[PDB]
């Protein structure tokens, strides 16, 4: 007997493909999402830092009560 | 297989990775008949111009 070594009627394909999903967003949108999140921290910046000015001048007529 | 794979990922990681290409494209420029007379071979002659292939 003869045990060489072929192949059995011929293998499957091997693929030569580029592999490019091309994933994505269409980044006009991440401008618009980066641009909305960075307005709303804005917004979120001016409100604490007016209710903060607010106790800091309770703080100064805290000193200011207290000064004679 | 495994290997198509793996060669499609490395395109993926490298090969349009945008700071490669800028640190490899302004070089490298190579006229066919300087590919012919300073007896390049090969994968020269492939990258610049001539169609040639043993």
């Amino acid at each position: 007997v003869k045990q060489d070594m072929p192949p059995v009627g011929g293998y499957g394909p091997i693929d030569y493909k580029r592999n490019l999903p091309r994933r994505g967003l269409s980044g006009y949108s991440m401008f618009a999402v980066g641009i909305g999140a960075l307005l709303f921290g804005y917004w979120s910046m001016m409100r604490w830092n007016r209710e903060r000015r607010r106790l800091q001048i309770e703080d100064f007529e805290a000193r200011i009560a207290l000064m004679p | 297989k495994n290997f198509s794979l793996r060669i499609d990922e490395l395109e993926e990681m490298l090969t349009n990775n945008r700071i490669w290409r800028n640190r490899t494209v302004d070089i490298g420029v190579v006229t066919a008949e300087d590919a012919l007379n300073y007896g390049f071979s090969g994968v020269m002659l492939r990258g610049s111009g001539i169609q040639w292939d043993l």
